[PDB]
C-alpha cells in the first residue's frame, strides 16, 4: 500500500510505483504523512497536490496511499467538538500536544477511541432479521439534547448475523455484523462518507414548515422555511452576530453547524469564544448551546484545500444528522472565502480562469451546493423525515453585488436578509434593510400560515404596502414638510414610523424581548394594521365636508391608544402566558376602535 | 452616447476614476448650493430670480446624476471588462508556450 | 561614560567564571559525541 | 540633546562588546576542543576505531558502485584496516557490490587532526568526513545546549514549545 | 542533531539563470539549504526548489555569474532554512540572511525553528483585549490598535511611511496605566532609508528593544522572501516562548510581493491576476496570520504591515488582498501631505475594527469611546461644511457652522499634526480631544452621554 | 565622457550600455570626484529586458517585462552615493544617478514606472497638461517627491536658516491653490474670502513668475540658488503682509481687499514678477541681493501706509 516520491516541484509532489491509486483519492506522503490528493495519473506515478507545506521531503521517501477520498468521518462524538475543514478535531490537537500550534502531519483521529460510548440496541432487531441503509439499529446517549442514532451506512444492506448487548462501546469496537451474499461485513459506531458525495434519501419533499427565528423582523416580513436556503451579508456594520445568536440560541431546529471557511484569526477567535458561552432553555434547564452543535474553524492561512473543503465538510455533517429525522441549521460564515479559496486551487492548477477571475465552474459548484439543502424523507424503514437549511454569508470585496460569487449566490437562494450598515449607526436593530430583502418561500407557507393562524398573511401584505408607500412619500414630504399633505397619508407616514420603532426593531438585550414567539408578533402587528385601517376610515369616511376627522385630532384624542401599542412589545413570555398576551392584545384592540368610534 | 468611447487601458481606467470622483465632487456641490437656495427661497417664501436659480441649479445636477456619471460607470465598467479579456488571452499564450516548452523537452530525452 | 565601561567590564567577569564552572563537562560531552560515529544507512534505501 | 545621543551609542556598544566576549570564549572553547580531538588522534586503538566508524559511514552515504578513500599519508596503515573490515559489512547490510580503492597518490593536508574524504569512482561526488569538518558540524548542531550549559539557562523562557 | 558528515557535488547538468541543475544528487530534499564554492574561492548560497529525481535545481541566493559546469562544487547541509533565535538576539540588526551588520557576533542560539511555522489552533486563539498605544494621536485616539490586531498602513509613493513606521518603533509601548519588544523589518529598502531606519533606532536608545532585519534593494529577491519570515520567526520565539508583547512592522509589502512574482517567474508558474501568483491570496495570509493571543500564555503579537499602493489604487490586488485579511485600516493620504501635516493621516477613510475592545475602563480612560465618537463626527462635519462654505462664503454661516470650522482648522493644526520627536500618551491625546471638544457647548456634543460630560467636559 | 547608442543597434548592447555608463561612473567616483550620471531612458533598458527574455523563451511577467525586472533597476539605481573611496588617500566621491523613465502615459501601473519609484528618493514628474500648455519645466507639483528633505535640512538652516520655512509654506500655497481651483472651476468665483483671492493670486505669481523659466535665455539658463531663495522669499513676505492686512482689518469699518492692495501697489507686483529678469552673471550678485533687499523695503512701506 505503500510507493515513493519521485520528486517535489513545491507543493506538488510526484510518486512512483503508485498504480493502484484512483483520482481523489488521499495519500500521505512522507514521514510526516502530510495530507495531499492525487489528481493527475500517468502509468504506475501520480501527481499528489499537498495540502501542508512540502520542505523537507526527499526523493524515495514513502507514500501511503488511502483508498476513501477525501471524507468525513461519522459516529458519536461528532457533537460539541470544533473540526479543520478536512476533518480535524482542534480540540483534541491542542490538547494532546500541549502546543498552540497545529503540528505539520498531525494525525489525531476524527472521533477519539478512548471514549466509552452508552450504546442502547433498538431491541426490534434479532438475528436472521433483514436491515437495510439508513435503518437504524441503536442510540447512543451523547447528552441531554441530542440522541446520536446509529444508522447503517448507505450503500450496504443484508442479513443481521450479530447484534452487540446493550452496555459500554467505543468507537472502535463491533456492533452490528451483517452479511449478503456470503460477504460478512463488520460495522462499528462510526461511518466513512466522502465529502463530495451527496448522502441519499428517499424522496425530496417540498419545504413547508417555517424556520421559526425569535425575530421580528427576518419573519413576519420575510419568512425562511426549514430547508430552505438564504443569503446574508457579512459587513463589519451590518450586526450579524444578531441573526447567528438568535438563529443558534432559540431557533425550533435540532442540530446547529456553523462553518467558517477562511476568516481572519481574530474573526475566528470570536466565533469559538462566544459560542461556547452561549445558552438556552431547553425542559425548563439552562443547557450550553454547545451540546447540540458541532463547528468548523477554518482561518485565512489554513491549508487552501481545508478552505475550499470546509464547506462541503460542514454540509456532509449536516446531511449526517439529516439522517437522523434531525432538523439541521447551517450557517457559512462567508462563502466568498469558500471561493477565494476555490480561486486559488484553480490558479495552482493552470487552469484558464472566467468571469472576474473566477474558475469557469464556480456556478455549478455553488447550484450544487445548495441543491443539497431541502426537507427530505429519509432513507431507512422507521419513516421519518428530516431537513436542512442554509443561512450562507455573503462578503464580496468591495461590497459591491457584482462579484460573480454573490451574483451566482443571489441566483440560487430563494430568501436574501439583506442588512445594512446605515441601520446599525443610527442604533437600529436587527440591521435589516426591507427594501432589498425578499423571501421567495411566501407562496410555499400560505398553507401553514391559513391552517393556524388565517389573518397573518393579510397582515404582512398591508405592512410590506405601508412601508414601501413611506419609502414612496419620501420626497413629497422631503418638498413639503407634511404641510400640503394629505390626512391618509399622514397617517401611512406616522403610522409606518410606528411598526418601524415598536415592532420590526428589536432589542436582544432585554430580558422580555429575547424571543418573540409567532403568535405575540402576529398579535402586535395584527393590532398595529387595525390601527391603521381605522385611522383610514375615520379620515375617510368624514373627509366630505362640514366635520371631518384629521391626525392631529386622532392623535390628540387617543395618545393613551398609540402608547397601549408601543408598550405591546413589552409583553414577557417568560411571565406572562399565551392566555393573558393574548387577552392584553384582544383589549387593546377593543379599546382602540371604540376610540376611533368615539369620534363618529 | 452610452459611453465616452475611450479605449480599453490601464490609462483609460485611471483617468475615468478621476474623472467619476470630479462628477459626484460637483454633484455634492451643486445638491449643497441648491440646499442652501432651497432653505433661502423658503425663508422668504428678488424672490424669481430664486426659483430660477433653484430649477437651474437642480437641472444640472440632475444632468450629472442620471446622465454624466452613469455613463462614467458604463465606461469604466467596459474598461474593466475588457482588460480581463486582455489577460485572458495572454494567458493562454503562456499556457500553451509552457506545455509546448515540455513537450519539446520530452523529446529532447 | 564611565559607568557604562565599569559594568560592562563585570559582565564578562561574570560569563568567563559562569563558564568555568562546568566547561570541562561541556568539552567533555562534545568530544563523546563527535567520538560516537553512529553509522546509518539513509531511511529511504530501498534494496 | 547630544547628551542623549552619546549615551545611546555608549550603551549599544557595550551591549556589543560583551556579546563579543561571549563569543570569543564559545571560539577559545571550540578550539581548545580541536586540541583535546588532537591528543585522542594521537592514540592507535582508539583511532583505529574512530576510522572503522568514520570510513563506514562514508560508504553508506554515498552508495555508489565505485569508492576512493583519501586519508593522510601517516594513517594509511589504519585506514586499510578500516576498509577492509567495511567493506563486507558494507555489503551486508546494503547487498550492493561497491569496489572501495584508497589512493595512494594523494593524501590529505598533515595538518588535518585526522579523518579521511570519500569520493566516487570519478572524483565528481565527496564526503567531507574528516574529524575537523565532524566537529565543527557537531558543535554548531548541538550548540543551544553549550549556550545553556557555560552561560545559564534563559529566565525569561518558560515554553519550550 | 543529524551527526551526518555532508556531500559535496561537482556533478552539474547546466546553469539557466538564477538556477543551477545538478546531477546525481542522493535523495535530495526540497527546501534543501547547500552552499557552491565557485573556481574563483568565492562561496554563495541557495536553496532547492525542485528535485526531480536526482536532478536537484537549486536557486542561487547571490548572482550565478562565474559558475561554470565542471569545477564549481555544491555542499548539501541535508535541511532545510531553520534560523538561530535566542531573546539576545534583540538589540541586533541583521539583514535579509538572518547574518549581523552591526558589527556583532553572530547570533548565539537558544533553539532552531523553522522559518515557515504553522498556523496556529484557532482553538487556542484569544480574543484581542488590552492597547497598545503608538504615540502618534492620530492612531491612538482615533483608531487604535488592539493588543493582538493586524492592521496595515496604506500609502502611495512618496508619502512619509517610513517616517511613521520609524516613529512607532521609537515611541510605541504598553499604557503603563519591561515585557515589550518590537520586530522591525524592511523588504526592498534602499541604501538611503535603511541607514535611517539603523541610524534613527540607535540614536534614540530605542534599540534595546528593536530586532531590526534590513533587506535592501539590491539584495537577492529570495532572500527579501524569508526575511518577513524570519522576522515572524523571531517575533513567536519571543512572544509565545518568553511571555512576552511583541510588535512586528513589516514595512513595504508591496516589494514583498515583487520579490515573490520573480520567485513564481523561476519556477516557470503561469503568471495569475495582474501577473501575481495565483497563491498571492494564501501566501500573504501565511505570513499575516503568524498573530494574536494565545490561550494559557501571557505573550502576543500585533501586526502594522505598511504597503505602497501602486497608482494609488486601492483596488490593486495588492492592497486589496491585503485589506480582505486584515482587520481596518490606517490609510495615510497625499492631500494632508501636501499641506505639510505630518503624520498625513487621514481619520475618516481610516477603521479599526477591534477598537471596540482595545479601549474603555481598565484598559485605557473611561471616556476613551466616546471621545473617539464624537472627534470623528465633528471632522466630518468641519470637511461638510467648510465645503458647504466654498460654495455660500463666510457671510452666509451660521454659529454652529462656525464652530465646526474651528475644530476642523485646530483639530488638524492640534490633533493630527505631532511631530516626529513628540511621544504623545493616549491620556495626553485625550486629554488635546477634550481640548477641542470643549470649543462645542455641551448640547452639540450628541455622541456623548451626559454622565461623560458632567464628568470630564469641564476644566 | 558620454557613452553613445542608439534604437537601431544590438539589444544586448542597448542593455549593457547602462552598466558600461555606471561603471565608469563608479570608476571615478573612487577617485574621490563628485560624478553625476545622466540617462537618457531606462525604458528603453527594460525593453531591452522583454525583447532578450522573449527570445530566451523564459516565463514573462506582468505587460511581457521579465518578473525580475525590479531587480535589475534597484541594481542599477542602488550603484549610487557619497562613499567613503578605498585606498589610503581616505578621499571622499558620490555617484548621483538621474534616471529617465518614458511615460506611456500618467498611469504609474507602468511596470517600469512603478519600479523605478520604488527605488528612487526624487521623483521629478512631468505634468502632460502642463506640457500641453507650453509650460516650461513642466512639472506637476502634486504628485512629485523628494525623500532628502530632512537630509538638507541641516544644510539650509546652516546657510540659509530662511529656505526650510518658505519651502514649507510655499508648498501650502500651491496645495491650498489646487483645492481652490477645484471650487472656481464650479463656482466661478462667485464668493470667495479675501484671503482666498490673495492665495489664488500668489500662486499665480509663483506659477508664471517663480516656477516658469525659459531655459534658453541668459537669464534663465541657470538661476543661482541664492536668487531661488532670493525670489520665493520676496513672494512669501509678500503673502503674508497681505494676509495680515486683510484679516487683520477684516469686521471692521475699513476693511481692506484685495482690489484696494492690487491698485495700491501695483508696481510692488509689477517688481515681484520682473525678480526672474535680474540676469545672473553679466549682473552681480552683491546687487542682485540688494536689489531684492530694495523690494522687501519697498512693499514693507506699501503695507504700512495702506494700513
Amino acid at each position: 500500500t505503500f510507493g515513493y516520491v519521485h520528486g517535489v516541484s513545491g507543493p506538488v509532489v510526484t510518486a512512483c510505483d503508485m498504480a493502484g491509486a484512483a483520482m481523489y483519492e488521499l495519500v500521505r506522503v512522507g514521514h510526516s504523512e502530510l495530507v495531499g490528493e492525487i489528481i493527475r495519473l500517468e502509468g504506475d506515478m501520480a501527481t499528489i497536490q499537498v495540502y501542508e507545506e512540502t520542505s523537507g521531503v526527499s526523493v524515495g521517501d514513502p507514500v501511503l496511499r488511502t483508498g476513501k477520498p477525501l471524507s468525513v468521518e461519522l459516529g458519536p462524538g461528532i457533537m460539541g467538538a470544533i473540526f479543520d475543514g478536512i476533518q480535524r478535531p482542534l480540540s483534541d490537537i491542542s490538547s494532546q500536544t500541549q502546543s498552540i500550534y497545529i503540528p505539520r502531519g498531525v494525525n489525531v483521529s476524527a472521533l477519539s477511541r478512548d471514549i466509552k460510548w452508552e450504546f442502547i440496541p433498538s431491541k426490534n432487531l434479532r438475528v436472521g432479521s433483514h436491515i437495510t441503509g439508513g435503518d437504524i439499529y441503536g442510540i447512543v446517549n451523547e447528552n441531554s439534547l441530542i440522541k446520536h442514532k446509529i444508522m447503517l451506512p448507505p450503500r450496504s444492506r443484508g442479513s443481521v448475523t450479530y447484534i452487540a448487548p446493550p452496555g459500554n462501546y467505543d468507537a472502535s469496537d463491533v456492533v452490528l455484523e451483517l452479511e449478503f451474499e456470503g460477504v460478512k461485513e463488520k460495522l462499528s459506531m462510526v461511518q466513512v462518507w466522502p465529502v463530495r458525495q451527496v448522502r441519499p434519501v428517499t424522496e425530496k419533499l417540498p419545504a413547508n414548515h417555517p424556520l421559526l427565528t425569535g425575530q421580528r423582523v427576518l419573519d413576519a416580513l420575510f419568512p425562511c422555511v426549514q430547508g430552505g436556503t438564504t443569503a446574508i451579508p457579512g459587513a463589519f456594520g451590518c450586526g450579524k452576530t444578531v441573526i447567528s445568536q438568535s438563529l443558534s440560541k432559540y431557533s425550533n431546529s435540532d442540530v446547529i453547524i456553523y462553518v467558517g471557511c477562511g476568516e481572519r484569526g481574530n474573526e475566528m477567535s470570536e466565533v469559538l469564544r462566544d459560542f461556547p458561552e452561549l445558552t438556552m432553555e431547553v425542559d425548563g434547564k439552562v443547557e450550553s448551546i454547545m451540546k447540540r452543535t458541532a463547528l468548523v474553524a477554518n482561518t485565512s492561512n489554513m491549508p487552501v484545500a481545508a478552505r475550499e473543503a470546509s464547506i462541503y465538510t460542514g454540509i456532509t455533517l449536516s446531511e449526517y444528522f439529516r439522517d437522523m429525522g434531525y432538523h439541521v441549521s447551517m450557517m457559512a460564515d462567508s462563502t466568498s472565502r469558500w471561493a477565494e479559496a476555490l480561486r486559488e486551487i484553480s490558479g495552482r492548477l493552470a487552469e484558464m480562469p472566467a468571469d472576474s477571475g473566477y474558475p469557469a465552474y464556480l456556478g455549478a459548484r455553488l447550484a450544487s451546493f445548495y441543491e443539497r439543502a431541502g426537507r427530505v424523507k429519509c432513507l431507512g424503514n422507521p419513516e421519518r423525515e428530516g431537513s436542512v437549511s442554509i443561512v450562507g454569508a455573503v462578503s464580496p470585496p468591495g461590497g459591491d453585488f457584482s462579484d460573480p460569487v454573490t451574483s451566482a449566490t443571489l441566483g440560487i437562494v430563494q430568501v436574501f436578509w439583506g442588512l445594512d450598515k446605515k441601520l446599525a449607526q443610527r442604533k437600529h436593530f436587527p440591521s435589516v434593510n426591507w427594501l432589498i430583502s425578499y423571501s421567495k418561500y411566501m407562496r410555499a407557507l400560505d398553507e401553514y400560515y391559513d391552517k393556524h393562524f388565517t389573518e397573518f398573511v393579510p397582515l404582512r401584505t398591508k405592512a410590506k404596502e405601508i412601508l414601501q408607500e413611506e419609502e414612496d412619500l419620501a420626497e413629497i414630504v422631503q418638498l413639503v414638510g407634511k404641510a400640503s399633505l394629505a390626512e391618509t397619508d399622514k397617517i401611512t407616514l406616522e403610522v409606518a414610523k410606528l411598526i418601524k420603532d415598536d415592532f420590526l426593531q428589536q432589542n436582544g438585550y432585554t430580558p422580555y424581548d429575547r424571543f418573540c414567539p409567532f403568535y405575540k408578533t402576529v398579535g402586535m402587528l395584527s393590532n398595529m394594521i387595525s390601527f391603521y385601517d381605522m385611522a383610514r376610515r375615520a379620515v375617510e369616511t368624514t373627509a366630505q365636508s362640514d366635520n371631518k376627522i384629521t391626525w392631529s385630532i386622532i392623535r390628540e384624542h387617543m395618545g393613551e391608544i398609540l402608547y397601549k401599542l408601543s408598550s405591546m412589545k413589552f409583553k414577557d413570555p417568560v411571565k406572562d402566558g399565551e392566555a393573558k398576551i393574548k387577552a392584553d392584545y384582544a383589549q387593546l384592540l377593543e379599546d382602540m376602535q371604540n376610540a376611533f368610534r368615539s369620534l363618529e | 452616447k452610452d459611453r465616452i468611447e475611450i479605449f480599453p487601458s490601464r490609462m483609460a481606467q485611471t483617468i475615468m476614476k478621476a474623472r467619476l470622483k470630479g462628477a459626484q465632487t460637483g454633484r455634492n456641490l451643486l445638491k449643497k448650493k441648491s440646499d442652501a437656495l432651497t432653505l433661502r427661497f423658503r425663508q422668504i417664501l428678488s424672490f424669481v430670480t430664486l426659483d430660477e436659480a433653484i430649477k437651474i441649479t437642480n437641472r444640472r445636477v440632475n444632468a450629472i446624476e442620471h446622465v454624466i456619471i452613469p455613463r462614467i460607470e458604463r465606461t469604466l465598467a467596459y474598461i474593466i471588462t475588457e482588460l480581463d479579456e486582455r489577460e485572458r488571452e495572454e494567458f493562454y499564450r503562456l499556457k500553451k508556450i509552457q506545455e509546448k516548452k515540455k513537450i519539446i523537452k520530452e523529446k529532447s530525452e | 561614560s564611565a559607568e557604562v565601561e565599569q559594568a560592562t567590564r563585570r559582565q564578562v567577569q561574570g560569563m568567563q567564571s559562569s563558564q568555568q564552572r562546568n566547561r570541562e563537562r561541556v568539552l567533555t560531552q562534545l568530544l563523546g559525541m563527535v567520538c560516537d560515529v553512529r553509522p546509518q544507512v539513509h531511511p529511504n534505501y530501498r534494496i | 540633546q547630544q547628551k542623549k545621543i552619546q549615551m545611546s551609542n555608549l550603551m549599544n556598544q557595550a551591549r556589543l562588546k560583551v556579546l563579543r566576549a561571549r563569543d570569543d570564549l564559545i571560539t577559545d572553547l571550540l578550539n581548545e576542543a580541536k586540541q583535546r580531538l588532537s591528543k585522542v588522534v594521537k592514540d592507535t586503538t582508539r583511532y583505529q576505531v574512530l576510522l572503522d566508524g568514520l570510513v563506514l559511514q562514508g560508504l553508506y552515504q554515498l552508495l555508489e558502485p565505485r569508492m576512493i578513500v583519501r586519508c593522510r599519508k601517516q594513517d594509511f596503515p589504519l585506514v586499510k584496516a578500516a576498509v577492509q573490515k567495511a567493506i563486507p559489512m558494507y555489503k551486508i547490510a546494503t547487498k550492493k557490490d561497491v569496489d572501495v580503492q584508497i589512493d595512494l597518490e594523494a593524501y590529505l593536508p598533515e595538518d588535518i587532526a585526522g579523518g579521511v574524504e570519500i569520493y566516487n569512482g570519478d572524483r565528481k561526488i565527496k564526503v567531507s568526513n574528516t574529524l575537523e569538518s565532524r566537529l565543527d558540524l557537531i558543535a554548531q548542531q548541538m550548540m543551544p545546549e553549550v549556550r545553556g550549559a557555560l552561560f545559564g539557562a534563559n529566565a525569561n523562557r518558560k515554553f519550550l514549545d | 542533531y543529524l551527526s551526518q558528515p555532508r556531500l559535496t557535488y561537482k556533478t552539474v547538468s547546466g546553469v539557466n539563470g538564477p538556477l543551477v541543475i545538478l546531477d546525481h544528487v542522493k535523495f535530495p530534499r526540497y527546501a534543501e539549504i547547500v552552499h557552491l564554492t565557485l573556481p574563483d574561492g568565492t562561496k554563495r548560497s541557495g536553496q532547492v526548489l525542485e528535485v526531480s529525481g536526482s536532478k536537484a535545481v537549486v536557486q542561487v541566493f547571490e548572482g550565478t555569474s562565474g559558475i561554470d559546469a565542471k569545477k564549481t562544487s555544491c555542499e548539501f547541509t541535508g535541511d532545510i532554512l531553520r534560523t538561530p533565535v535566542s531573546e539576545d538576539m534583540l538589540g541586533r540588526v541583521f539583514n535579509g540572511s538572518g547574518k549581523p551588520i552591526d558589527r556583532g557576533p553572530v547570533v548565539l542560539a537558544e533553539d532552531f525553528l523553522d522559518i515557515m511555522g504553522q498556523p496556529i489552533n484557532p482553538q487556542c486563539r484569544i480574543y484581542p483585549e488590552e492597547m497598545i498605544q503608538t504615540g502618534i494621536s492620530a492612531i491612538d485616539g482615533m483608531n487604535s490598535i488592539a493588543r493582538g490586531q493586524k492592521i496595515p498602513i496604506f500609502s502611495a509613493a512618496g508619502l512619509p511611511h517610513n517616517e511613521i513606521a520609524a516613529q512607532i518603533c521609537r515611541q510605541a509601548g504598553l499604557v503603563k496605566k519591561e515585557n515589550f519588544a518590537i520586530v522591525f523589518a524592511a523588504m526592498g529598502v534602499n541604501m538611503e532609508t535603511a541607514r535611517f531606519f539603523k541610524s534613527d533606532f540607535e540614536e534614540n536608545g530605542s534599540m534595546d528593544n528593536v530586532c531590526l532585519f534590513l533587506n535592501l534593494a539590491n539584495d537577492p529577491t529570495i532572500e527579501r522572501i524569508i526575511t518577513p519570515r524570519l522576522a515572524l520567526t523571531t517575533a513567536e520565539f519571543l512572544a509565545y516562548q518568553c511571555e512576552k508583547h511583541v510588535l512586528v512592522i513589516l514595512t513595504d509589502m508591496s516589494s514583498y510581493a515583487e520579490a515573490l512574482r520573480e520567485v513564481s517567474a523561476a519556477r516557470e508558474e503561469v503568471p495569475g491576476r495582474r501577473g501575481f501568483p495565483g497563491y498571492m491570496y494564501t501566501d500573504l495570509a501565511t505570513i499575516y496570520e503568524r498573530a494574536g493571543r494565545v490561550e494559557g500564555r501571557n505573550g502576543s503579537i500585533t501586526q502594522i504591515p505598511i504597503l505602497t499602493m501602486p497608482n494609488d489604487d486601492i483596488t490593486h490586488p495588492i492592497p486589496d488582498l491585503t485589506g480582505y485579511i486584515t482587520e481596518g485600516q490606517i490609510y495615510v493620504d497625499r492631500q494632508l501631505h501636501n499641506r505639510q501635516i505630518y503624520p498625513p493621516i487621514n481619520v475618516l477613510p481610516s477603521l479599526s475594527r477591534l477598537m471596540k475592545s482595545a479601549i474603555g475602563e481598565g484598559m485605557t480612560r473611561k471616556d476613551h469611546a466616546d471621545v473617539s465618537n464624537q472627534l470623528y463626527a465633528c471632522y466630518a462635519i468641519g470637511k461638510d461644511v467648510q465645503a458647504m462654505k466654498a460654495v455660500v462664503g463666510e457671510e452666509a454661516l451660521t454659529s454652529d457652522d462656525l464652530l465646526y470650522l474651528e475644530f476642523l482648522q485646530k483639530f488638524e493644526k492640534n490633533f493630527i499634526t505631532q511631530g516626529p520627536y513628540e511621544n504623545r500618551t493616549v491620556y495626553e491625546t485625550l486629554d488635546i480631544g477634550w481640548q477641542l471638544l470643549r470649543i462645542f457647548p455641551k448640547e452639540m456634543l450628541k455622541r456623548i452621554p451626559q454622565s461623560t460630560l458632567s464628568e470630564f467636559y469641564p476644566r
